[PDB]
RNA sequence: ACCCCCGCCGUUAGUUGCCAGCGGUUCGGCCGGGCACUCUAACGGGACUGCCCGCGAAAGCGGGAGGAAGGAGGGGACGACGUCUGGUCAGCAUGGCCCUUACGGCCUGGGCGACACACGUGCUACAAUGCCCACUACAAAGCGAUGCCACCCGGCAACGGGGAGCUAAUCGCAAAAAGGUGGGCCCAGUUCGGAUUGGGGUCUGCAACCCGACCCCAUGAAGCCGGAAUCGCUAGUAAUCGCGGAUCAGC
């Protein structure tokens, strides 16, 4: 259950609650950031490549 | 529980079936998937077959059992004890 | 730790008596960092050891200290195949530290109901030479004496 | 008692409001 | 009579305020200096590895620093040549009055 | 056996003393003392017989207490167990009734441990 | 007419306004003692002027914002100490060996990932 | 008391009990076996019996590998014994001088 | 070492932030007025064992001064060749092996929440340095346009109905709590403790039987400081008190 699942997510639901965030990049059901459309692994990956604007490693 | 401002709840696809049996007079095996459903004074005397996950459980209904939901009398877990 | 010896932390003299010793003794009454509560109680107690015994709380305090400062103590040190109770003199630093600890501790072992009272009383009895604090002190010194024997095993 | 829902101290903890802690 | 500056990069939010400061002070008349507004910080924390390893995360942030300028006594000799203004990519501009 | 079937702690405040009745807590305590006009701080030891008759009267005739309360709860569960609902199934098996975890803990309804 | 120093402590900052007078003191339009009522820590918020014979000779109008009742106290101690040294630069010695002339940078150390606070590690078990 | 994990394998209460019985060999020493832990696993190579036990003077950590699971379970024990025996008697070695 | 935060200072910057002095002051920095100060967020400065003395072949070490900071200033970011045939084919990518009206796909329902037991992490406690009601203060970092919601009202309350402000240094979440003045409890399984249960309501939600959080009445358990064993922490740390955020309809 993968592409079949990421697909069921894309489409509009039979009820309003069943809105669940998938990663747009890998399809991950869990730990998905609204602000990016990404799960935390993907999140970390692009930010590392640099393909995430303003996003840098925080040191404090 | 479920808010009082909203309406005491039945699935519609059951409520009609309940009452289709009021016209002709009871009583049928009502196989159901509706544990979600309250028991209603219009349900008394009936024997609705409640689905627990595996089985449609034969359940008789009475006076004392009105406020509760449909899933209470088709319990879901089998447990004869430990060892 | 391993390398150089640690430095004695310097206390900010208290805003009533300006006594370095007094500061420490409060913080020993201090629980959960709630210092003011503890500060209250010390002073509360002085209120009591002034009325209940008519002269300087302060003076009574430093006497309860000199009377609970243990002079020799034992420090366990295995020689061969037995753990020996080895007699040693307590560093000046440590006489304080201990004498503080035991004072408060002895106190909380008492039946009068407010902490404010006990710290007074214990500090009262111990100032003369009585008191459950001194009982700990007295004991620590007998342990030393009795074991005068094993004192060339001092380091 | 930081867990007794029925007190001032309690509704602070459980992060709520009620009779024992109104707004 | 005022402009507002929102972007992710600061060498640019400062450089662009700086130039609009220079645009309307040259071109008449009064400009209330580029004011450094407090940055709103969107932070991200994330477990470093893909599976288990709970206590080794990586720390990410998204600085969105703010900037405000005022061109005080307006004088549309300025208000003209601001439609002729050179703005970098990583900054968005806001004007009201 | 005074009010309302239980002899309340004397030498205590009436408001807390009244809590020592089965069916009366901090809430109903404030309530009868307003509605019969008694200082919460007066000691049970010091109650006017008049205040006794005021206090006792309001309390016994307004709230279900002691024995009749217990039989209600009892028969409330009696049904709940006889009717055959999951709410009652746990009652019959000594188990917990509020959807809590029973793999670990669950010790107050179960009771100090039964080893294998 | 006036003397100023800036006092800081943790996230607390103290604005001190000295004006020679009966020696009286105010914090945010509120009386000194009224503001720190029941905090024994207080009387050494006014401390550095005692290091220079100045208790009653100056008044104090004081603003303070941020931090807590005590770091605030501390910053005041810095701020009043600051101002007496502008007013009177021959006041270096007789305030600096008392350390008043400095600002302890001891702030909250950061909560770190994998720990429970700054330093309290989580409890583990070999067996 | 005593715990056993069967990692990515299915095992029986028989097999479990035998393992209880095997660790008993350690009981000899008459020190406390505190929360002993056995983990049984299958490598490609054969099985693996892990063990980690705290006793008042230290811990036992061991690993037996063998084509036979039971043999692996014993080798586990042989190593544990050794450790424990050294744990109980390394003290006495230096009594004099 | 070069990067970030905090610590001191200067430059630039003055609203939505600041208010020292004048004027009003509708009694709200509310307005005039100003950027002093506070701050804000950018740019530099500064500390280098440089100076002094001594010990030193030297590197360095001991110590005093000046300074906000002194010997690595406190914290962070950063982790060598490699090790554990360490972890992940269930994030993903992927060789190969395997399924093909099914080992794929859709849905309702159940399960992932089971409970004789054992272990790990933790919350709240066992109380008077304490518990409760009242009244009175002082943070910071964040979030907030089917969002945060002032304030008005019905409500014991959860909440509900109205309804203003804010793309937010303005408007809101917001109360910070410990703490402070006061009053009750008077050593009791209690005014400790808040589990368990009965009953009545609120909200989210197509739906809270399984299985949601919340309020109120009632119930008011175990528990009197914990065996063997054993964890953390060297300073703004440990301890203790509250606050936000992510994910999220709710939890
Ligand atoms: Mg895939
Ligand atoms: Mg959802
Ligand atoms: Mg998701
Ligand atoms: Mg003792
Ligand atoms: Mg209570
Ligand atoms: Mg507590
Ligand atoms: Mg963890
Ligand atoms: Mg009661
Ligand atoms: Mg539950
Ligand atoms: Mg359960
Ligand atoms: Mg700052
Ligand atoms: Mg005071
Ligand atoms: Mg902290
Ligand atoms: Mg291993
Ligand atoms: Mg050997
Ligand atoms: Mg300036
Ligand atoms: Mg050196
Ligand atoms: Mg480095
Ligand atoms: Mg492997
Ligand atoms: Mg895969
Ligand atoms: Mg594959
Ligand atoms: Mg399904
Ligand atoms: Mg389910
Ligand atoms: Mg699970
Ligand atoms: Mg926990
Ligand atoms: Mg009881
Ligand atoms: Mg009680
Ligand atoms: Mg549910
Ligand atoms: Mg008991
Ligand atoms: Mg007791
Ligand atoms: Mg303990
Ligand atoms: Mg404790
Ligand atoms: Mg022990
Ligand atoms: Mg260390
Ligand atoms: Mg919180
Ligand atoms: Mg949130
Ligand atoms: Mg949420
Ligand atoms: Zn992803």
């Amino acid at each position: 259950a993968r592409k079949a699942l990421i697909e069921k997510a894309k489409r509009t639901p039979k009820f309003k609650v069943r809105a669940y965030t998938r990663c747009v990049r890998c399809g991950r059901a869990r730990s998905v950031y609204r602000f990016f459309g990404l799960c935390r692994i993907c999140l970390r990956e692009l930010a590392h490549k640099g393909q995430l604007p303003g996003v840098r490693k925080a040191s404090w | 529980p479920r808010s009082l401002k909203k309406g005491v709840f039945v699935d519609d696809h059951l409520l009609e079936k309940v009452l289709e049996l009021n016209a002709k007079g009871e009583k049928r095996l009502i196989k159901t998937w509706s544990r979600r459903s309250t028991i209603v004074p219009e349900m008394v005397g009936h024997t609705i077959a409640v689905y627990n996950g595996k089985q449609h459980v034969p359940v008789y209904i009475t006076e004392n059992m009105v406020g509760h939901k449909l899933g209470e009398f088709a319990p879901t877990r089998t447990y004869r004890g430990h060892g | 730790a391993r390398r150089r010896r640690a430095e004695v932390r310097q206390l900010q003299p208290d805003l009533v008596y300006g006594d370095v010793l007094v500061t420490a003794f409060i913080n020993k009454i201090m629980r959960d960092g709630k210092k003011n509560l503890a500060a209250r109680i010390f002073y509360d107690a002085c209120k009591i050891i002034q009325e209940k015994t008519g002269q300087e709380p302060l003076k009574v305090f430093k006497q309860a200290v000199e009377n609970v400062k243990p002079r020799m103590e034992v420090r366990s040190r295995r020689v061969g195949g037995a753990n020996y109770q080895v007699p040693m003199e307590v560093s000046p630093r440590r006489q304080q530290s201990l004498a503080l600890r035991w004072l408060v501790q002895a106190a909380n072992q008492r039946p009068e109901r407010r902490a404010a009272v006990r710290i007074a009383h214990e500090l009262m009895d111990a100032a003369e030479g009585k008191g459950g604090a001194v009982k700990k002190k007295e004991d620590v010194e007998r342990m030393a004496e009795a074991n005068r024997a094993y004192a060339h095993y001092r380091w | 008692g930081k867990g007794d829902r029925r007190t001032r101290r309690g509704k602070i903890w459980r992060g709520t409001y009620g009779k024992y802690r109104p707004r | 009579i005022r402009i507002k500056l929102r972007g992710f990069d600061h060498k640019t939010l400062d450089a662009s305020a700086q130039k609009i400061v220079e645009a309307a002070r040259r071109s008449g008349a009064q400009v209330s200096g580029p004011i450094p507004l407090p940055t709103r910080v969107r932070r991200f924390t994330v477990i470093r590895g893909p599976f288990k390893h709970k206590d080794s995360r990586e720390h990410f942030e998204l600085r969105t620093h703010n900037r405000l300028v005022d061109i005080i006594n307006p004088n549309r000799k300025t208000i003209e040549q601001l439609m002729t203004l050179d703005l970098p990519t990583g900054v968005e501009i806001e004007i009201k009055t | 056996a005074r009010i309302a079937g239980v002899e309340i702690p004397r030498n205590k405040r009436v408001d807390v003393a009244l809590t020592y009745i089965y069916g009366i807590g901090k809430a109903r305590a404030k309530e009868a003392l307003e509605k019969t006009g008694i200082n919460p701080a007066t000691r049970v030891k010091d109650l006017t017989e008049a205040e006794v008759v005021r206090l006792r009267e309001y309390v016994e005739n307004t709230w279900k207490l002691e024995g009749e309360l217990r039989a209600e709860v009892a028969a409330n569960i009696k049904r709940l167990m006889d009717i055959g609902c999951y709410r009652g199934l746990r009652h019959r098996r000594g188990l917990p009734v509020r959807g809590q975890r029973t793999r670990t803990n669950a010790r107050t309804r179960k009771g100090p441990r039964k080893t294998v | 007419e006036q003397y100023y120093g800036t006092g800081r402590r943790k996230e607390a900052v103290a604005r001190v306004f000295l004006r020679p007078g009966n020696g009286k003191v105010t914090v945010n339009g509120q009386d000194f003692n009224e503001y720190f009522q029941g905090l024994v820590r207080a009387v050494a918020a006014l401390e550095p002027l005692r290091a220079v014979d100045a208790l009653g000779h100056f008044d104090a109008y004081i603003t303070v914002r941020g931090g807590g009742k005590s770091g605030q106290i501390d910053a005041i101690k810095l701020g009043i100490a600051r101002a007496l040294v502008q007013y009177n630069p021959d006041y270096r010695a007789k305030l600096k060996p008392l350390g008043f002339l400095t600002r302890d940078a001891r702030v909250v150390e950061r909560k770190k990932y994998g720990k429970h606070k700054a330093r309290r590690a989580p409890q583990y078990s070999k067996r | 008391t005593m715990n056993i994990t069967s990692k990515q394998m299915e095992i029986t209460p028989a097999i479990r009990q035998h393992v209880a019985d095997r660790l008993a060999k350690l009981e000899k020493w008459q020190t406390h076996l505190i929360n002993p832990h056995i983990i049984l696993s299958k490598e490609p190579q054969g099985f693996v019996a892990d063990a980690t036990i705290n006793t008042p003077n230290g811990v036992l950590v061991a690993s037996g590998k063998h084509e036979d699971m039971y043999t692996a379970i014993n080798e586990l024990i042989n190593k544990l014994e050794r450790q424990l025996n050294k744990l109980q008697h390394k003290g006495e070695a230096r009594r004099a001088a």
